[PDB]
């Protein structure tokens, strides 16, 4: 009987553990991802900024142009519990966050081959004049 | 019945997780792509800045 | 599958810098190209 | 390839402003500069290329310097930011700190390099004074970007460092900015905020943070941080710095307790063992 | 669309330098190799929409010489860019190699690293031509790492260990894998590739029959990062250490499938350990 | 403000010679005026929500900046022309829209953007007017396309809608090596499945059995099937497929490509 409560302790205390792993690093990802969306706010401010810039240059460049062992089973059960619950918040976190970043990169990076495009052919309307 | 309910939120945010490991791996890409063409970017830029400041010394 | 949470992450933060880096570049360069062309203007008139 | 001892002698040659009666003749000094700046980049690559990193930086400094002259200051501050990369990847701590803040000063982009400094600070040179500063500074100018997360690692750090180094009351009222910026980690910055008032013996703020964190937080209200801020607080109004220990230890064995609130929970037993000295 | 064959016969005769009495009235001949590039350019567009993928490489090759010819190196880089597109996508990875090649040699001369480590996977996977994939993927590596992307100094430094000891130079690969270590240690961001790196440091050293630094490693491990102290790779690695230093490959066999049973051994794993397992047999076979 | 007086003005405006040439300002900036004139009538009827006139309105628009050299905006204006063709139900001309967009996105070297656009295009043809011989063709090229820029996800998606497409059409076999190399490039179930159910389509059991066999590094039903298929009873298959109908409902594609294995049984069954 008593073996197999002792394998069921290292279990639960096993479990308890990668559990709380898997916590710690669904946070410092949730960490990162907070860092990298702001990252990629500026990158979205930037060419906003460029895409005003690159119409000024367009009319000037026009103009230029023109010019005891069942106790802690059960509360290792709690734990890793709490920890699960908790866990599956985190997964979901971790999706949406994803999806709504993934749509942002998308449009910023539109708006960069747009924003090169319009530069080159600035560029190669400045080098005739 | 406990666990077996622990099992089933534990199965259920492995699911979400592997699908986050997708959505992970297609971010990559998509930013792999987004430096080159930020490179690209940045390369136009300091042209059309030399080119600009090249037309005016030709002027004036 | 956290471990890959925390892992691709990090590789993909690498991708973040050089992007913020690289476009904020391009933005200044892009302002002054913009003053070039404006007194081009000036002058060409 | 060029000799770039001789790209930087071409360098220095042109990089000579025009003096005296030469000087109504010549045109703009500028161009003199940018064709020293460019002589000076190519020193620089060709220096990365041989690993000479240290040289690569220098010549990047000495690049960056002749922009300034031109009135490309944005090319200076990228120039600045590429000899950085060269220092810090030579292990020149010290030559990548000034080139951060010449590139920060030109940039105010400038948070984010000023937080990377903050931590050349923290880590290379431990000048943790101004590595507070620049997690600070940082984290301010994040906050006026609306950019809450990037002023919270900001924060978090600044705070971290201000409780490390014995300002407990403005550690905590940082983690109050947090706390404030997150609500709606959160049990985190409710557990420091109680720590640091635990360290400048304030007992009774840390039992009105334990009470706020309960009453706006369901979730840290039965979050074992909050129990363990609550035995915490019991210990210390009970002047028993076993209590305290075991509290400790326990948390410990169910959520280690990493090295930061380590030496806090040591501060405060010693605060508890000095009263229970000073009555003897 | 014009005839790209067409457009490369007209590349080919502007391309031709001003020789003799001529190049005494002709300007730079600059402009005519610029020229005769961007007929090259034109006729590899047209390829690369006919999916004549060889041919446009071909044509950037040609447009990249005249563009180099021309002292536009940037373009020559960015067209040999281009034209290794067009070789990778026909499947010719030779004249790939080839063109990366000329293209970090422009780009030295952090995406001089980023294709030197393509460089290496080419060589790895297409052509396994092992050695200079070894070779690319440290220089890569040592490009990173004087640009500060420790990751992917990291990465490239995991491909260039994992190269080397499956090809036998296990000291080696142990040395990058202490590298690994030490750029890892301390950051929470790490730590599963930490694990990692001890147990395969760990193995390398097995592979070399150095029982004794596969211990101290194991021991370094435990002490400098509590993760791996109560990891299952910990355990394994004391494990293979004890079944070497009894001289039992049947324990060692045991200890492998017992492991592989909760954490799958790839295939590297297995081809280290087994070379430790016929390192143990051959010693019982010479003591004998 | 009269959208019609606009357009009559960018005919009257939009080649000079003689007097007017010289006098006159370059060719080109007459042609962008007539085009901005049209794009005006063009907003103008898209406010008001005559989709046909608007698009017909942006198409002469884009016709008009391309004569003036301006080839990215004229595929942008016929990106807005198919926008109001597409909106407006008027399949046609939404699909010549495309047609002439991708045109200039391929010529631009804009891959990326035609591919996109590609694919759009190809949705169009599948599902509104069922010129599936050409939306497989899109569907490909499209995918092809994406293989170059390495986003290997959206040409795995355009070769699955070309695959499906190609198993209905009738080419089996050219299906499954479809799906293969979507399985060795990468749902890796829905694959094999298909695989083997296009392959026991053709009447290639011995290949279906192998393709599941190589699976094993849905798949179930495929087996029960290879067996009812291998022992000539279309009522095993029959009764397989209803049971299969309950834990995940039978898709169009499954349908359609399942009574086509029924028939091939019954056939070799009176044969």
């Amino acid at each position: 009987i008593k073996f197999t409560k002792q394998s069921s302790v290292a279990s639960t205390r096993n479990t308890l553990k990668m559990a709380q792993d898997a916590e710690r690093a669904g946070m410092n990802t949730l960490g990162m991802l907070g860092h990298q969306s702001e990252q990629l706010n500026n990158v979205e401010g930037n060419l906003d900024l460029m895409k005003v810039q690159n119409k000024v240059a367009d009319e000037k460049v026009a103009e230029l142009k023109k010019l005891e062992m069942e106790l802690e089973i059960d509360r290792n059960l709690d734990q890793i519990q709490q920890v699960s619950n908790r866990l599956k918040k985190m997964a979901l976190t971790t999706g949406k966050e994803l999806d709504s970043q993934q749509k942002r990169l998308n449009n910023i990076e539109e708006s960069t081959d747009d924003l090169d495009i319009n530069l080159h052919m600035n560029t190669n309307r400045l080098a005739g004049i | 019945s406990r666990t077996a309910e622990l099992q089933a939120e534990i199965d259920d945010t492995v699911g979400i997780m592997r699908d986050n490991i997708n959505k992970v791996a297609e971010r990559g890409e998509r930013l792999t792509s987004i430096e080159d063409k930020a490179d690209n970017l940045a390369v136009s830029a300091q042209g059309f800045k030399r080119g600009a400041n090249r037309v005016r010394k030709a002027m004036w | 599958l956290f471990n890959d949470m925390e892992e691709l992450v990090i590789e993909q933060q690498e991708n973040v810098d050089v992007i913020d880096k690289n476009v904020e570049d391009a933005q200044l360069d892009v302002e002054q190209g913009v003053g070039h062309t404006d007194k081009a203007v000036k002058s060409a008139r | 390839m060029s000799d770039p001892v001789e790209l930087l002698k071409r360098a220095e040659k042109k990089g000579v402003p025009s003096s005296g009666f030469m000087k109504l003749f010549s045109g703009s000094d500028s161009y003199k500069f940018e064709e020293a700046a460019d002589l000076c980049v190519q020193a620089a690559t060709i220096y990365r290329l041989r690993k000479e990193l240290n040289l690569a930086g220098d010549s990047f400094l000495k690049a960056a310097d002749y922009q300034k002259k031109a009135g490309n200051e944005d090319e200076a501050g990228n120039t600045y930011v590429e000899a950085y990369k060269c220092f810090k990847s030579g292990g020149n701590s010290v030559n990548a700190v000034d080139s951060l803040e010449n590139a920060i000063q030109i940039f105010t982009r400038g948070a984010n390099f000023k937080f990377e400094l903050g931590e050349i600070l923290e880590n290379d040179l431990h000048d943790y004074a101004k590595a507070i500063d620049c997690y600070e500074l940082a984290g301010e100018w994040y906050a006026q970007d609306q950019s809450v997360a990037l002023s919270n690692k900001c924060f978090i750090k600044c705070a971290d460092l201000k409780a490390l180094d014995g300002q407990y009351i403005e550690a905590s009222d940082i983690y109050s900015k947090l706390i404030k910026s997150s609500m709606g980690s959160l049990k985190d910055y409710f557990l420091k905020k109680g720590l640091c008032q635990l360290a400048a013996t304030d007992a009774v703020a840390a039992a009105r943070t334990l009470q706020e964190g309960q009453s706006e937080d369901p979730n840290f209200a039965d979050s074992r941080e909050s129990n363990f801020l609550k035995s915490l607080i019991d210990a210390v109004n009970e002047g028993d710095s076993e209590q305290l220990s075991e509290h400790c230890k326990e948390f410990d064995n169910f959520m280690r307790l990493d090295k930061w609130k380590i030496t806090i929970l040591n501060k405060i037993k010693e605060s508890i063992q000095q009263q229970e000295d000073d009555l003897l």
